[PDB]
RNA sequence: CGUCGCUUUUUGAUCCUUCGAUGUCGGCUCUUCCUAUCAUUGUGAAGCAGAAUUCGCCAAGCGUUGGAUUGUUCACCCACU
RNA sequence: AGAACUGGCGCUGCGGGAUGAACCGAACGCCGGGUUAAGGCGCCCGAUGCCGACGCUCAUCAGACCCCAGAAAAGGUGUU
């Protein structure tokens, strides 16, 4: 078996809303610049990046 | 210009849904024969959630308060009612382009009479289930014109077996004469373009 | 799991990561019947960790490929394992079926599951599934379309409402 | 009453669907209400048709149960299904049905001026029938 | 008296079960009350002899 | 379940000559005719094969408990062709402490007129089903005799006697009062 | 011995409404409603011989009094039914 | 009745939950086009007027959508 690279980058998008939000989980949104619902920005793939992403 | 349905083997709701819908569209609706019209579930249960509904009374007076009728032609108008905006004057209107009779009247005994396959009882329900006539929950309850009504059916019925003699007798008439000869030429091209 | 639609067989095997301990883990399989091979592949762990003491942190899947059928043009009798979980307990069921595919008969299961017992799609496990023949069925749902020279006719025919005219005048005959 | 059956080999016409307006063969029931079905020459091949989607015809075909689709085509034209089918009165209702939805504007024309013209014609020789009627009635 | 016609009267009188429950009466092999208002129950005894 | 079919058939003798309108069964013999009409029990009726006279009721597809009205039918069939070649003939005996219980026939058989039941003054006027008639027995005490075509009608027309002599307010396992049918036998024999 | 409930005609518990005020017991008068039926109708079961009772069922249609003591609600007694 | 953590209401409209302080979506300058969220699409009432798929269920007290606005032990040769 051939088992690639799992990915280098990888694009989030918001899909919720601003308020009911929790104290850790509006930090990291304002730190993946995810601010509005529905806006994207391509992250980079690294292990504290993943843990980032699991919060969220 | 204006429907006319003809009510017997519908249910009460599904036709009275479409007559509903088709009213604030602004057509005129006629159901006609409404004693005929089926309510599904057995008989039993149907005239107790009408006796249900009869001990429904205002307290201090009944003269004011619900208008329990009794003739089916009102029971069915009362369920149209209940699917129309009537207390605004856009659906004060709706309730006036619904003329609904009981028996078949003499502007109706002579006009075709539609049916609607969305209602009625052979397609909606399944055959193993049992239903209640509207003719006989409302004699059960409070109904006093139904053997005056069927007295008159009868002669109606028997007033159109002898025109559905006569106009089968022009249909056996017309096909015999279709048979002769030399209208060949006009069915080149009917023929030819679905006869 | 939600088995959304028809659901899909996937094959999906997968190692933990090599340890100083252990070198070349053993790699096993599964047979994993998912919508997509994103749920295939989170429910390849959702079962090794029932049995090994793998998880996805600690391990990965080295393949996950749609298996399919090889005859889809064969009418087949599939009976297959349950484990659903009920309101009170949990039990184990068997339960045939009969289907030209074997990806549709778990899906004609998940249907019947939530029809007959009013199981959800993630309170039921599969144990496994396979093609048996004829004199090896014990129900008789699908024992009875075991007849060569089979006939019935269609009594009472009912469809397309509305898509005819809504008010015709005409009785529609139910053959 | 049940005149026509589903059986291995019942010609049947599908309705709706994808296949629609095209024939098949019943070749296998899966279970209750699906079948397994083709048309080795009317360009459906091997697949599962609901029942409710199909359309029971009188034609039936002799071959073993659960074929391949040699066996099946062999026997779909050692009957010749396709020369029967359309010599039948409801494959012309069908092809007439479609015919008239393709009347164009002008042909539409023609088929207005050549009916007015046979309706009085039958409406004389029905009148003349009228007035020979009495006279019949008349001694 | 007539013990034949004793016998004839009393296997629609005496040869019967009675519930506990729907108080019916029902017929000798019973096994459940017919009645709705019970449940068709299972807990069924003898008619009382005299 | 929805099995794939089920069906009784019935052997019907020379005798009798049945035919049918659809899910109505005409069933005409030697001591009369009689019918039925089966129109809400979703069946086919089809007699099959001449010189015999076969009768299959077969039900397509069906429920459970529609499973089990396709031998409903064929046992209603049965005694239309057992009515009309042998009769119906329901034997009902006077049981009766004390009181004697007189019985006469008013109208033709069609009236039984009770009276003397338990001592009492009020009389119990019986009219019956059209079909069947009366007969005070011979050779035997206080028996009553009930002839008909069918058995509805006899059997239905036997409960209104067993009815009508009910005690009331008082003991029913001693006061063993009443006219209660004692035989279900025909009117022809041994055939 | 247990154990699961219902009800809001008991009494509490709580303190939501009312402190620029919702007139606070009882009786009398009068109308309606409920059924968890005392009696009357139709019934089933008894350790129902009859008489009388008893226990269930459909059922609130129609009745459920006259008094002595007591401010009584409640009580208790006389008498009729 | 009294605390812990977070959000909200108070200070806050809007879509939905028929109704509504707090539920669920989403927060708001003045408008046009587009598309959705939660929820829905027999008729009130916008939209299933799809030839929707598989089953289950008959109630003489049927059932019917978070908070949430009514039920338990026990029982049924009722059906699966
Ligand atoms: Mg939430």
């Amino acid at each position: 078996f051939y088992v690639p690279a799992e990915p280098k980058l990888a694009f989030v998008i918001r899909i919720r809303g601003i308020n009911g939000v929790s104290p850790k989980v509006r930090k990291v949104l304002q730190l993946l610049r995810l601010r509005q619902i529905f806006n994207g920005t391509f992250v980079k793939l690294n292990k504290a990046s993943i843990n980032m992403l699991r919060i969220v | 210009q204006v429907l006319v349905l003809d009510g017997r083997g519908h249910l009460l709701g599904r036709l009275a849904a479409i007559v509903a819908k088709q009213v604030l569209l602004g057509r005129k609706v006629v159901v006609v024969r409404c004693e005929g019209i089926n309510i599904s579930g057995n008989f039993y249960r149907n005239k107790l959630k009408y006796l249900a509904f009869l001990r429904k009374r205002m307290n201090t007076n009944p003269s004011r308060g619900p208008y329990h009728f009794r003739a089916p032609s009102r029971i069915f108008w009362r369920t149209v009612r209940g699917m129309l905006p009537h207390k605004t004057k856009r659906g004060q209107a709706a309730l006036d382009r619904l003329k609904v009779f009981d028996g078949i009247p003499p502007p109706y005994d002579k006009k075709k009479r539609m049916v609607v396959p969305a209602a009625l009882k052979v397609v909606r329900l399944k055959p193993t289930r049992k239903f209640a006539y509207l003719g006989r929950l409302a004699h059960e309850v409070g109904w006093k014109y139904q053997a005056v009504t069927a007295t008159l059916e009868e002669k109606r019925k028997e007033k159109a077996k002898i025109h559905y003699r006569k106009k089968k007798q022009l249909m056996r008439l017309r096909k015999q004469a279709e048979k002769n000869v030399e209208k060949k030429i006009d069915k080149y091209t009917e023929v030819l373009k679905t006869h | 799991m939600k088995a959304s639609g028809t659901l899909r067989e996937y094959k999906v095997v997968g190692r933990c990561l090599p340890t100083p301990k252990c070198h070349t883990p053993p790699l096993y399989r599964m047979r994993i019947f998912a919508p997509n091979h994103v749920v295939a592949k989170s429910r390849f762990w959702y079962f090794v960790s029932q049995l090994k003491k793998m998880k996805k942190s600690s391990g990965e899947i080295v393949y996950c490929g749609q298996v399919f059928e090889k005859s889809p043009l064969r009418v087949k009798n599939f009976g297959i394992w349950l484990r659903y979980d009920s309101r009170s307990g949990t039990h184990n069921m068997y339960r045939e079926y009969r289907d030209l595919t074997t990806a549709g008969a778990v899906t004609q299961c998940y249907r019947d599951m939530g029809a007959r017992h009013r199981a959800r799609a993630h309170s039921i496990q599969i144990m496994k599934v396979e093609e048996i023949a004829a004199s090896k069925c014990r129900r008789p749902a699908v024992k009875q379309f075991h007849d060569s020279k089979i006939k019935f006719p269609l009594p009472h025919r009912v469809l397309r409402r509305q898509h005819k005219p809504r008010f015709t005048t005409k009785r529609p005959n139910t053959f | 009453v049940f005149r026509r059956f589903v059986e291995v080999g019942r010609v049947a016409y599908v309705s709706f669907g994808p296949h629609a307006g095209k024939l098949v063969a019943i070749v296998d029931v899966i279970d209750q209400n699906r079948a397994l079905v083709d048309g080795p020459c009317t360009q459906v091949r091997r697949q599962a048709m609901p029942f409710k989607c199909m359309q029971l015809t009188d034609f039936i075909l002799k071959f073993p149960h659960s074929a391949h689709q040699k066996y099946v085509r062999q026997a779909w034209q050692k009957a010749d299904i396709n020369t029967k089918w359309a010599a039948t009165r409801w494959a012309k209702k069908i092809e007439a049905r479609e015919r008239k939805a393709k009347m164009t504007d002008f042909d539409r024309f023609k088929v207005m001026k050549a009916k007015k013209m046979r309706n009085r014609i039958i409406k004389n020789e029905v009148k003349k029938l009228q007035k020979a009627a009495l006279l019949k009635a008349s001694p | 008296i007539e013990p034949s016609l004793r016998q004839l009267a009393q296997k629609y009188n005496c040869d019967k079960m009675i519930c506990r429950k729907c108080y019916a009466r029902l017929h000798p092999r019973a096994v459940n009350c017919r009645k709705k208002k019970c449940g068709h129950t299972n807990n069924l005894r003898p008619k009382k002899k005299v | 379940m929805k099995t794939i079919l089920s069906n009784q058939t019935v052997d019907i003798p020379e005798n009798v000559d049945i035919t049918l309108k659809g899910r109505t069964v005409i069933v005409k013999g030697p001591r009369g005719t009689l019918r039925r009409d089966f129109n809400h029990i979703n069946v086919e009726l089809s007699l099959l094969g001449k010189k015999k006279k076969r009768l299959r009721v077969d039900k397509w597809w069906g429920n459970r408990k529609e499973l089990a009205t396709v031998r409903t039918i064929c046992s209603h069939v049965q005694n239309m062709i057992k009515g009309v070649t042998l009769g119906f003939r329901y034997k009902m005996r006077s049981v009766y402490a004390h009181f004697p219980i007189n019985v006469v026939i008013q109208e033709n058989g069609s009236l039984v007129e009770i009276r003397n039941f338990l001592g009492e003054k009020y009389i119990r006027r019986v009219r019956m089903r059209p079909g069947v008639a009366c007969s005070v027995s011979q050779a035997q005490k206080d028996e009553l005799i009930l002839e008909g075509n069918d058995i509805e009608l006899v059997s239905n027309s036997a409960a209104l006697i067993q009815q009508a002599t009910t005690v009331k307010n008082k003991d029913i396992r001693k006061f063993l009062d009443g006219i209660y049918v004692s035989e279900k036998g025909t009117v022809q024999q041994a055939d």
